[PDB]
């Protein structure tokens, strides 16, 4: 499960992301699960008694799900606390069939989902009624969601010479459902493998390996997958090394608490969240030619999450696409200023294709500054261009 | 009308006012009015805490600040009368009640507007339907309804008792805004102690309200720690316990624990000159020596200690006392701060009920107040001492008691009188602790009489209180039965017998089962009591 | 206090006088208006809100505009402690948190 | 003057005046100005709802301001009730360009006190005395600040050749440099100067 | 100057915190603070930290400085230094009170921690024992006291300049 420590230790992490904590112990005293949230206004901290030995969880904005394993007197079970219901029963257990246990589970906007040892996927609603029903394409490992999107990883094969074989399953299911990606295999660093996959805050999905590879689904180049960083360039050590909580596409970070000598933060003291911001591997990456275009490669990568939203029927702040625009705009502008002062124009000229009508037309001024007659001609001849693209 | 959500309709409507707090004197009102304190200093709610020990004294604290305060809280008091004639307060006030006195009288259920009951609908509660107490042949219907309507709510109000502790009520809220401290959690524990130590409850009920504290406590037990990452010592560590049921038994000798603890005290009958014996082979059976069980129990060798709970539960089966132990809770911080949940209770109730004469009775009720935190510790550990001494004066009194042979069978009901000027009456002229007293007399009765029939009555207990004015306190008490429920119908027979006899009753204890009465009418009351209980 | 007052000559009663409006003067003209009472914040303000008990049986003490406090012995009031910083120090309130 | 550098100048302003044994040069604009900030930010607040949690933020810190502008001017006024005599002097002596050690309100108050202790005194015994034992001069009367404390400084920019004298004896002088963020404990008449400009913080 | 105006100035320093509530930037008149963000850390003054604290709105990160080795290593180079040695805070003693009075659940390790900055306040008071003594004797007139705090000066600074006034009054009485 994304954000949760193994399940040898005695008091430990069963989910960690940008919503709150959930613990549980099985000590001397007593065996039993807490549930903590980041703000306080949310929901009220909780404590249920562990008896059935609920070990793998999830938490949401107006959910938490719990799922255990079967024994020989009693099944696997799912269990949830809708702690957001209007209704006054805000639990609700559902019972799996003999010899069938969960595999692994996730919270989305008005629904829970379940992945089973059976190779078999069941979707519910929030308030208990059991939607639609899949099988997987292989053994999964783990899923995600967010919204109406789910995100599903799993085993297509064996792995040879260190690597690991495995793969995505995405859908959405929302008022006009679809699978985005069906089977894909999925990328990771050789040698290498998954350690943590989830959404980021405003919408796209995203993954890390063992490495620290960071990466996300590009809905900006065909739904490709876009490595963004690592985390050992911000790390240093070998076994050191930052375990994620949660990404945000804006403002853009990375949630992540640095763990000393250890794969995974201990469970006492508290740890505390760093934040990582975000600079892609490009190259010549100590030239000012090299950072205007990570800003502005990086800036779209992250920002295409509106247009998607759009695409799905969402309603988002223009001032973010404002911004955007007006922040890969001015870099250009002043980038094409300095560089037509520098006498280069050809760069100038695919500089400039990424930008608007009104911005050629404008950028033509700065093309006339110092006398660089050809360039504010292809300048021109590329503000045809566009109105023809148009 | 019950309030369904405290955190709703009554934490989030008083958080942006003024509010006035009525507290009641006693520990369960003093631990809820400091969570409620803790919440409304959180929230910078501009409140006023004002002590009430009656009636009469909430009708003049009500009457003075009426006029500036529009939301009103009461703790451990009103549920129980009418607020609404009591009062007599402007249409648009509003008392939320926070009481754990039953049955909650009907006016105050079916009030929708005025009066809220901080009160939790799965208590033991069964309210009569509104159409059969509210509104030729059909005038016929309405006197036979009306008689109806006496017979049902006679039976709802015939028996007083006590439900959910009011600082447990007021920590779930804590809980439900999540700004429950450690030190609220142990205001929640000694509030439902001091129902335990009162006999207010079952042990049923006691057992199950235990239940419920014991997870908060595991919650809070593990907020910061394990098994191998652990706090300061600084930090408060509270800790269930199942204990010996002695009373402060960890502040002085074993030995006076065993002989002022009420159950010991009567099961060996050391009011007797012959009990004293009996308790010398209960301690020789266990093999304590006598110079250690007088030892005070910090100066005790530890060899004797580390097993010492259950070989007083082994050596007390074997001797009949069948449940020496107790589900509790204790609370450490630093390295010497110790205290069982009934020595918290114990300090704070006698720092309540104190015999000392100077200053008043609210200057008693701050004292007890101001050693609930543990800013006061030095206030804390006077009131041990004064518990200590309250104990001690208790027993002395049941001695006297029984072997003057007060305790005279009044058929329907025992019946026992204190005496002005003889020793610690002063001490016990104030009701709580003439309540407790009774109890503790009743239980010593029961066990000291050989009577089949004696050990099922009740018991009525009279005191002097007024020489100005020539008054009497008198207490009704049920009977000590382990079968008991712990409910009494004296509230209602105190009052049948009042206006049988026309006597000069005056009713201002929060309890309906304690009134003051004037000395003269005392005699008539009582005929009238046996007449009514017959 | 009048028994302090009795000790006070007449001289020295007129002295006091003079030094007092003086002061209170020198503390009206140091702001744009209403001045600046020096008098007050004589210690370093740890919370906003302190809890004060009733020593004395004075009358009502205003708060807000329309709102007051009865100063009853033995009530307890969870006030602003610029407001009750002055009966604090004449021994009418005692804060009653250490 | 950034509002930040403000505050820090009046905490400065506040421990010189705690530790220097005179009255130390007036700050009529770090006053002033703290004064409007705290109008200023009165006006901001009393223009917000109940229960918000910046508001009570907000009036912690200026409860924080308040409390060292009305420390800092309760000492100014504790010396200038001391040494009223010599201040007053002082100031009807100054010549054209060094600055006043009081504020216009300040000498309003020290000339209100000089009168009415100077009236006090005559009508209760000085009247009625011999006549030309009528006539103190509080000048000498009152006694003069001592500005031969030892004081505590942390030094703020570096300063050499700083004469130390330590007794009558001229040959026992010697100089010292004083490096930036040391500290001394040294007599206050040698670094009176450098309190007025700055360059030592008094603690 | 009292310790409470010592405490007062102590409370201006920057401590961590992790807010359980939202808020946006405050513009304070002493510099800006925020955005508070839930679950992440932001500095903040120690007075507001306090406060926060104590009406439950936050967690507090102890300083880097409040570490055990840390805080040994400083305790052991001050007690063979004969000079007061540079300290991991200007107001280490009163950030070690208003700290792990206000928040030792929160800082694992306090009764170490508290022992150690005693343990390092009592070498210091000693050294400045042997300071204003060796002034007095060598009839000094200057010292030189670099790493002191403010705390530790005030505990004897006013006892030991009214004696050395004292002192040079006395050895200039002879001056006309």
């Amino acid at each position: 499960q994304s954000g949760s420590t193994p399940l040898h230790l005695t008091h430990r992490f069963m989910v960690w992301n940008s919503i709150g904590i959930i613990r549980c112990y099985n000590d001397e005293q007593d065996n039993a699960i807490d549930v903590e949230f980041h703000d306080t206004s949310i929901h009220h901290a909780t404590h249920l008694s562990n008896t059935l030995n609920y070990t793998i969880a999830d938490l949401s904005h107006e959910a938490i799900l719990l799922a255990c394993e079967s024994t020989d007197e009693l099944a696997s079970k799912l269990h949830c606390l809708h702690f957001s219901s209007w209704d006054s029963s805000k639990e609700w257990i559902i019972d799996l069939p003999q010899n069938e246990d969960i595999e692994a589970i996730c919270l989305g906007q008005g629904w829970a989902a379940a992945a089973t040892s059976a190779l078999l996927l069941r979707l519910f609603t929030i308030g208990g009624v059991q939607k639609e029903v899949f099988s997987l394409a292989g053994p999964v490992v783990s899923m995600a969601g967010h919204g109406e999107q789910l995100f599903i990883v799993y085993h297509r094969g064996t792995g040879f010479d260190g690597d690991q074989c495995l793969g995505v399953q995405l859908l959405e299911l929302g008022k006009k459902k679809k699978q985005i990606l069906h089977g894909d295999p999925l990328p990771l660093t050789r040698k290498s493998y998954l350690a943590w996959i989830g959404f980021s805050a405003e919408g796209t999905p995203c993954y890390v390996d063992s490495e620290g590879i960071v990466r996300m689904l590009n809905r900006g180049l065909g739904n490709t997958w876009t490595p963004i960083c690592n985390t050992r360039e911000h790390c240093k050590g070998k076994s050191d090394h930052y375990w994620v909580v949660g990404i945000h596409e804006n403002p853009q970070q990375l949630r992540c608490i640095p763990c000393k000598g250890s794969r995974f933060p201990p469970t006492l003291p508290r740890p505390a969240v760093a934040i990582l911001s975000f600079k892609l591997p490009y190259c010549q990456i100590a030239t000012e030619k090299g950072q205007m275009e990570e800003q502005f490669w990086r800036s779209v990568i992250f920002h295409n999450h509106l247009d998607y939203l759009a695409k799905n029927g969402y309603e988002y702040e223009e001032s973010t696409k404002n911004q955007a625009t007006k922040e890969q705009q001015e870099l250009l502008m002043k980038m094409l200023a300095l560089s037509c002062k520098l006498e280069r124009e050809f760069r100038c000229v695919e500089l400039a294709d990424l930008m608007t009508q009104n911005a050629v037309n404008l950028a033509i001024k700065y093309a006339s500054r110092s006398r660089k007659l050809i360039l504010a001609q292809k300048l021109s001849e590329l503000a045809v261009e566009k109105a023809a693209e148009l | 009308m019950f309030v369904s959500d405290f955190r709703k309709e009554f934490y989030e409507v008083v958080q942006s006012q003024r509010v006035l707090l009525f507290v009641a004197s006693d520990v369960d009102a003093l631990c809820a009015c400091k969570i409620l304190q803790a919440l409304f200093q959180c929230d910078h709610v501009q409140y006023t805490l004002v002590p009430v020990s009656g009636w009469q004294e909430l009708e003049t604290a009500f009457l003075e600040h009426k006029e500036q305060f529009h939301y009103f809280i009461l703790i451990n008091c009103g549920a129980n009368v009418d607020l609404l004639d009591i009062l007599q307060p402007d249409e648009d006030t509003i008392f939320f009640v926070c009481d754990t006195h039953r049955p909650v009288n009907v006016v105050n259920v079916y009030n929708d507007t005025q009066i809220k009951l901080l009160i939790k609908q799965d208590d033991d509660l069964e309210v009569p339907a509104y159409e059969d107490i509210f509104r030729t042949m059909r005038r016929r219907q309405r006197r036979e309804w009306e008689a109806r309507r006496r017979d049902i709510l006679f039976d709802y109000e015939q028996y007083e008792y006590h439900g959910t502790s009011s600082a447990m009520v007021m920590f779930e809220l804590a809980w439900m805004l999540s700004k429950d401290l450690n030190d609220m959690l142990w205001w929640a524990i000694v509030g439902l102690t001091d129902q335990w130590v009162q006999d207010k409850i079952t042990q049923m009920k006691y057992v199950t309200d235990v239940g419920v504290l014991q997870r908060h406590v595991s919650r809070h037990n593990h907020r910061n720690e394990d098994e191998e990452n652990t706090l300061s010592v600084d930090c408060t560590r509270i800790s269930f316990e199942y204990d010996l049921r002695l009373v402060l038994y960890q502040h002085w000798s074993l030995h006076d624990s065993l002989c002022n603890t009420s159950y010991t005290a009567a099961r060996f009958k050391l009011w007797s000159v012959h009990g004293q014996k009996r308790l010398q082979e209960f301690l020789a059976d266990m093999g304590l020596p006598l110079k250690q069980v007088k030892q005070k129990f910090q100066a005790m060798d530890i060899s004797l200690k580390e097993n010492l709970r259950e070989m007083i539960e082994e050596s007390a089966n074997k001797f009949g006392m069948k449940d020496m132990r107790v589900q509790t809770f204790s609370i450490h911080f630093g390295f010497k701060h110790k205290f069982l949940a009934s020595d918290v209770v114990f300090a704070t109730m006698s720092l309540m009920e104190s015999p000392e004469k100077d200053g008043s009775g609210t200057d008693h009720f701050i004292q007890a107040l101001d050693s609930l935190s543990r800013s006061n510790l030095d206030k804390l550990y006077h009131g041990l001492e004064l518990a200590k001494k309250q104990l001690r004066a208790t027993q002395q009194t049941i001695a006297s008691c029984l072997c003057t042979n007060l305790v005279i069978s009044q058929g329907p009901f025992l019946y026992c009188s204190l005496m002005e000027g003889t020793p610690d009456v002063m001490l016990f002229s104030r009701p709580a602790s003439l309540s407790l007293l009774s109890k503790h007399l009743l239980k010593s009765f029961v066990c000291s009489t050989k009577n089949r029939r004696c050990k099922l009555l009740p018991l009525v207990m009279a005191a002097p209180l007024s020489m100005e004015h020539g008054t009497v306190t008198v207490v009704g008490i049920p009977p000590e039965t382990d079968s008991s429920d712990r409910k009494n119908f004296f509230g209602r027979a105190f009052e049948k017998a009042a206006e049988s006899t026309s006597s000069r009753m005056l009713h201002n204890h929060f309890d309906l089962s304690v009134i003051e009465l004037k000395a003269e009418d005392r005699s008539k009351f009582l005929d009238a009591l046996i007449s009514l209980l017959s | 206090p009048n028994a302090l007052r009795f000790h006070m000559a007449a001289e020295e009663m007129e002295w006091f006088n003079n030094y007092k409006r003086s002061l209170a003067t020198y503390m009206r003209s140091l702001g744009g208006d209403e001045g600046l009472d020096i008098t007050q914040d004589m210690k370093p303000p740890k919370s906003l809100y302190i809890e004060v008990r009733c020593l004395k049986d004075y009358g009502e003490f205003e708060v807000d505009d329309g709102t007051s406090v009865l100063l009853k012995k033995n009530s307890q009031h969870f006030l602003p402690r610029w407001k009750c910083e002055q009966l604090i120090r004449q021994g009418v309130l005692e804060h009653i948190l250490s | 003057l950034t509002p930040a550098e403000l505050i820090e100048r009046l905490e400065q302003a506040w421990m010189n005046e705690k530790f220097a044994p005179e009255l130390l040069e007036s700050k009529p604009e770090i006053v002033e100005c703290v004064m409007e900030q705290l109008e200023h930010m009165e006006e901001n607040l009393r223009r917000a709802k109940r229960e918000d949690l910046k508001v009570s933020i907000h009036q912690m810190e200026m409860e924080r301001i308040r409390y060292v502008l009305s420390s800092y001017l309760r000492c100014r006024l504790m010396k200038i009730e001391k040494f009223f005599p010599h201040v007053l002097e002082k100031e009807k002596t100054r010549p054209e360009g060094e600055p006043s050690s009081l504020s216009p309100e300040e000498l309003a108050f020290a000339r209100e006190f000089m009168a009415n202790t100077e009236s006090y005194l005559k009508n209760v015994a000085l009247k009625h005395m011999p006549p030309n034992l009528q006539k103190v001069d509080l000048f000498r009367a009152v006694p003069k600040p001592d500005l031969d404390s030892y004081v505590f400084l942390r030094v703020r920019e570096r300063q050499e050749n700083i004469l130390v004298e330590p007794d009558t004896d001229e040959q026992r002088d010697y100089v010292i440099d004083l490096e930036k963020g040391s500290q001394h404990l040294i007599r206050y008449k040698t670094i009176a100067p450098l309190v007025a400009s700055g360059a030592v913080q008094l603690i | 100057m009292d310790a409470a105006e010592v405490e007062f100035l102590a409370e201006k320093e920057l401590v961590t915190i992790i807010p359980n509530f939202s808020l946006d930037k405050i513009y304070l008149i002493g510099g800006d603070l925020g955005p508070f963000n839930p679950g992440l850390p932001v500095e903040v003054p120690l007075w507001l930290a306090i406060n926060l604290k104590q009406r439950q709105k936050c967690r507090l990160l102890p300083p880097e400085w409040m570490d055990v080795e840390k805080l040994e290593k400083m305790r052991d180079h001050e007690r063979k230094e004969e000079t007061f040695t540079p300290m991991p805070s200007p107001y280490y003693m009163e950030l070690t009170k208003l700290l792990l009075n206000h928040a030792s659940d929160n800082i694992p390790k306090a009764d170490e921690i508290r022992t150690l900055v005693k343990d390092m306040w009592d070498t210091r008071i000693a050294k400045l024992r042997v300071s204003a003594d060796s002034f007095v004797r060598q009839q000094e007139a200057h010292a030189k006291l670099d790493n002191l705090t403010l705390m530790e000066i005030n505990t004897s600074g006013t006892f030991l300049t009214q004696a050395l006034n004292h002192m040079y009054k006395l050895r200039t009485n002879l001056q006309p």
